[PDB]
């Protein structure tokens, strides 16, 4: 459950400035770490930042394409390690490509989808003998990422809350006469909180229900008889504005874009050749 | 030095969740997919999913770092 | 790392068990999936009745979990023959399981691996369940299960008939079981196959019907057997009291759904009337 889970307790933070200082803090210390083991071959914490939503849109693909299908739940969790690992790890010490394979192939183990090492590594557009040095990669870097998350392998994600809150407003919210047509752009919502640093700022019930409320209020529907007659006046505050929080979250998000990305993957590529 | 039941007290951060037993008489399971025969002889009834999904939507719902 | 091995404590066909400083520490598909099972499972649960995951740590693909260490378990105490199980003691027993499962329950995990030796003994009588390679969560519908879970003697009828889903019933049956074999020293059912398992069970217990057990015919291995009236609860366990049938009756009823959860077993009176469960303290050792 998430109220006593290890994601609630170790991996949900204050702000959007301790994510900050942890990635700085990431950056400096590869600085210090090649630096003593011997430049403008480093990356900045926001050069990172670029690098790793970059390859978290690329490990939502493969997670996209897998077969066989990959549950929702696996998805989740693989991003959610690949955030984590990358609050507290350099792109510049470990390649966020082997991570987040990596990362799906921890997910799957941990939320118990049955997938053999042969099946997993035939999901990748290489060839035989690179998919072979793939696995080992994968193999290698296993056991860095459960050290890397401490341990905390179950990932509580938004999909269960959300179908939950659509049970409990299809029975109790009858002024919302047909829930289930707030899904898809709810879905869509999720979808972008999930791009954010949000899953690592807010409870999995407060994404679902900031997304569900963001759907209807995009469909013109006032739900706000819902948070204060069915959910049963403080506390109601702190709720609005961390919903309105997540949605600033949202706003202000700034997608990768094309030549930054490629300048940085050349300088990442060119940190990982060196030493 | 005699026993008694204490029910389990854990804080959900979250508003209450309903009763198992209360779901189906409180509309709550005409939501759910009716569990099937097999899973009815194996114990499994819709009212798990339900109160599972319920409990993951309500659970920590009023918490802050 | 920080622990250095005293003793050795057994080996498995996944793993080897020492004792070491006190703590037990357990040492291409990559890391072992029942070691990551109890890594996840154990991280996310607290509960004094159950095992409890003080650190992990490895090389390579080898990895070494770290418990508190535990000084006996149940199969012990039952097949000590030195040892006498008063009521209380298996009062204390039952309790201590029971809470352990109702928390795992709670938390919407299934055991499915309950047995004698699964439920460890401490240096100070605290009963927890241990090995959780087997263990699941449960309650989500998009999840699909294997029946061949639970040992043999402790697999409960639905387990047996090739129930893929399932709930809390199998964990209890196999605590019903468990009390058997705590009051009669002895296997309450020991089948040498799933055939044997389940004619025990029904020569014991009775043939159930389609009332017992509304749904049986539509488990995927349901086989129909002889109708064994069963031998009456009273007379496998002469001295059982009243109290201490109903909640075996409840533990052994053949409707998975029926079958009484952890905290309805919590709740019935055997618990709560004299004499009380035995302080941990107190509880006999090996
Ligand atoms: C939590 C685990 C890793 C643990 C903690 N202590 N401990 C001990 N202590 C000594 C002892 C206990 C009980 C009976 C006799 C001696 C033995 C042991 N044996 C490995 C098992 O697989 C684990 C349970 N299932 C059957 C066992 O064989 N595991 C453990």
């Amino acid at each position: 459950m998430y109220h006593n889970s290890s994601q609630k307790r170790h991996w949900t933070f204050s702000s959007e400035e301790q994510l900050a200082r942890l990635r700085a803090d990431a950056n400096r210390k590869f600085r210090c770490k090649a630096v003593a083991n011997g430049d403008p071959v480093f990356l900045e914490p926001h050069e990172e930042m670029t690098l790793c939503k970059y390859y978290e849109k690329r490990l939502l693909e493969f997670c996209s394409v897998f077969k066989p299908a990959m549950p929702r739940s696996v998805v989740g969790t693989a991003c959610m390690y690949f955030k984590r690992f990358y609050l507290n790890n350099s792109v510049m010490e470990y390649h966020p490509r082997i991570i987040m394979l990596t990362c799906a192939f921890l997910a799957c183990k941990v939320d118990e989808f049955n997938v053999s090492s042969p099946q997993f590594v035939g999901n990748l557009r290489e060839s035989p003998l690179g998919q072979e040095k793939a696995l080992e990669q994968i193999l290698e870097y296993e056991l860095l990422l459960i050290q890397q998350l401490n341990f905390h392998l179950i990932v509580h994600n938004p999909y269960r809350p959300f179908e939950g809150f659509l049970i409990d407003l299809k029975t109790r919210y009858p002024i919302l006469e047909n829930p289930e047509i707030l899904r898809k752009t709810a879905d869509d919502f999720l979808n972008r909180i999930a791009l954010t640093d949000a899953y690592l700022l807010y409870t999995p019930s407060q994404i679902a229900l900031t997304a569900i409320l963001s759907s209807a209020s995009r469909a013109g529907i006032t739900m706000e008889s819902y948070l204060s007659e069915s959910l049963m006046r403080t506390c109601l505050s702190q709720l609005l504005d961390i919903m309105k929080s997540m949605r600033n979250l949202v706003k202000k998000y700034e997608p990768p874009r094309s030549e930054e990305v490629a300048v940085l993957k050349q300088k990442l590529e060119r940190c990982h050749s060196a030493e | 030095a005699l026993y008694e039941y204490q029910p389990l007290q854990i804080e959900t951060y979250g508003p209450h969740v309903p009763e198992l037993e209360m779901l189906g008489r409180l509309g709550y399971l005409n939501h759910v997919r009716a569990a099937s025969p097999q899973d009815l002889a194996g114990g499994y009834t819709s009212s798990l999913a339900c109160h599972r999904a319920l409990q993951d939507a309500f659970s920590g719902l009023f918490w802050q770092p | 790392k920080r622990y250095e091995k005293l003793d050795f404590l057994g080996e498995g066909q996944f793993a080897t068990v020492y004792k070491a400083r006190i703590v037990a520490i357990k040492k291409k598909d990559g890391i072992n999936r029942t070691a990551l099972r109890e890594i996840k499972l154990l991280q996310e649960l607290s509960h004094p009745n159950i095992i409890g995951l003080l650190d992990a740590f490895g090389h390579k693909s080898n990895i070494s979990l770290v418990f508190d260490f535990m000084e006996t378990d149940l199969e012990v105490i039952i097949k000590d023959n030195s040892l006498v199980l008063t009521p209380s003691h298996i009062k204390a027993y039952m309790l201590m399981t029971l809470q352990g499962l109702e928390y795992l329950h709670q938390h919407w995990i299934l055991h499915r691996d309950l047995k004698p030796n699964n439920l460890l003994l401490d240096e100070n009588g605290v009963l927890k369940l241990a090995d959780f390679g087997l263990a699941k969560s449960f309650g989500s519908p998009n999840r699909a299960y294997t029946h061949q879970v639970v040992t043999r003697w402790y697999r409960a009828p639905e387990l047996l008939f090739g129930a893929r889903m399932y709930g809390v019933g199998v964990d209890m049956w196999a605590v019903g079981c468990i009390l058997a074999e705590l009051l009669l020293r002895v296997p309450f059912l020991p089948g040498d196959s799933d055939l044997d398992q389940l004619t025990r069970i029904f020569e014991t217990l009775g043939t159930p019907t389609e009332e017992q057990w509304p749904d049986m015919c539509s488990l995927p291995d349901y086989v129909t057997f002889k109708s064994f009236p069963g031998i009456p609860l009273h007379h496998i366990f002469s001295a059982a009291g009243d109290d201490l049938l109903d909640l075996i009756q409840g533990l052994f009823l053949f409707n998975p759904c029926a079958r009484i959860t952890a905290t309805q077993a919590l709740k019935m009176k055997y618990f709560s009337n004299r004499p009380g469960p035995t302080p941990g303290c107190q509880l006999p050792r090996p």
